[PDB]
């Protein structure tokens, strides 16, 4: 059929100045996230610094949904480049350079052990028992 | 035997048992996720020599210039009449000076002992 | 074409002679010092942070 | 306008390599020469500075 020997050739275009920036994004293979549930999102800079040189902090669906934190890529694009071919109705690819590579990681929302009480329980170096009871008291 | 993690917080699963049903449950000791085991194994230990080096040698070892070559032990699968033989040098045995043969043909590398 | 077995000795020594004609016996000292003066000193000076006052 | 949108997902990865093998090493040499233009190394003076 036509699909067996399909022939495709589209023109590539590179704009010089673009008012909106691009960045590569990639979740971990084991995250197993869904995008339909992401009804609301809040992508704001972290408050731990106290601006452009700080990480972001993704907060999905307020406190109901999961939160994520990540860092910029250590490597620099001195020799490498990343281009994205955006689909358009006219069919001409529009290669777009990127500015940064980002990698957020999953975080679990639950009662977390605090540093001070961690020090308090550190006396039980290996004498600790009933791992549930560690969190039950807190 | 067999290690896998829960899908919620991606931490190490741990064995557990329940009194109501008396069934093994690999539950996450961190979060509140539970699942039914399918192997009934917890801790398998191997004291004697069960290393199975035959499946541990990397097949690309044949193309090392420093290893000997022989023509008296042809490959079983592809039938090539050249092979590279070497010993183990792994701890936990410190014995068994036996030869492991690897075929030197490209797109091959069947490992066999003799 | 090929180094004959009975011309090998002379040949190999010729090679060795050329080596010692070009490198010398104390080449490691001089080469290391040349590396130090040419690039290590300049790299050290440039790497030092600017004096802010 | 601080509006976040997702263009899409990458479906295939591509690697571009030059067809040339030997002559492309000359271009690599030129690139290395250009990269070594601004690196600085100490000079030598014929006469003492006064
Ligand atoms: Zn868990
Ligand atoms: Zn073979």
């Amino acid at each position: 059929g036509p699909s067996s020997q399909n022939v495709t050739e589209y023109v590539v275009r590179v704009p010089k100045n673009t008012t909106k920036k691009y960045n590569i994004m990639a979740f971990n293979a084991a995250d197993k996230v869904n995008f339909a549930t992401w009804n609301q999102a809040r992508l704001e800079r972290d408050l731990s610094n106290k601006p452009e040189d700080q990480p972001w902090l993704l907060r999905v669906n307020g406190k109901s949904g999961r939160k994520f934190k990540g860092i910029k890529k250590g490597g620099v694009t001195e020799n490498t480049s990343y281009y994205i071919f955006t689909q358009c109705p006219d069919g001409a690819f529009e290669a777009f350079p990127v500015h940064n590579w980002y990698n957020f990681t999953p975080l679990a929302r639950h009662r977390t052990l605090t540093a001070e009480e961690a020090e308090e329980e550190w006396e039980r170096r290996n004498k600790v028992l009933n791992h549930f009871s560690i969190m039950q008291q807190r | 035997v067999g290690i896998r993690f829960c899908q919620e917080c991606n931490n190490m699963l741990y064995p557990k048992e329940d009194k109501e049903n008396r069934i093994l449950l690999y539950a996450c000791r961190n979060c509140d996720y539970q699942q039914e085991a399918d192997n009934s194994c917890i801790y398998v230990n191997k004291i004697t020599h069960e290393v199975d080096e035959l499946t541990q040698i990397i097949a690309d070892v044949s193309q090392d210039p420093t290893l000997p070559r022989t023509e008296d032990h042809p490959c079983q699968k592809c039938g090539h009449k050249e092979a590279v033989f070497f010993q183990s040098h792994s701890a936990r045995a410190e014995d068994a000076m036996r030869l492991y043969y690897v075929c030197t043909a490209p797109h091959c590398g069947h490992r066999w002992t003799e | 074409d090929e180094i004959t077995p009975d011309l090998w000795q002379e040949a190999c020594w010729i090679v060795i002679s050329s080596y010692f004609d070009e490198k010398g016996l104390v080449r490691q000292q001089l080469d290391s010092f040349d590396e130090f003066i040419q690039m290590s000193v300049q790299r050290i000076v440039e790497d030092a942070p600017p004096i802010d006052l | 306008s601080d509006k976040l949108s997702l263009e899409g997902i990458v479906v295939q990865r591509a690697e571009c390599r030059p067809a040339a093998s030997e002559n492309y090493m000359r271009l690599k040499r030129l690139q290395i020469e250009e990269s070594s233009k601004p690196v600085r190394l100490s000079q030598q003076l014929d006469k003492v500075v006064t």
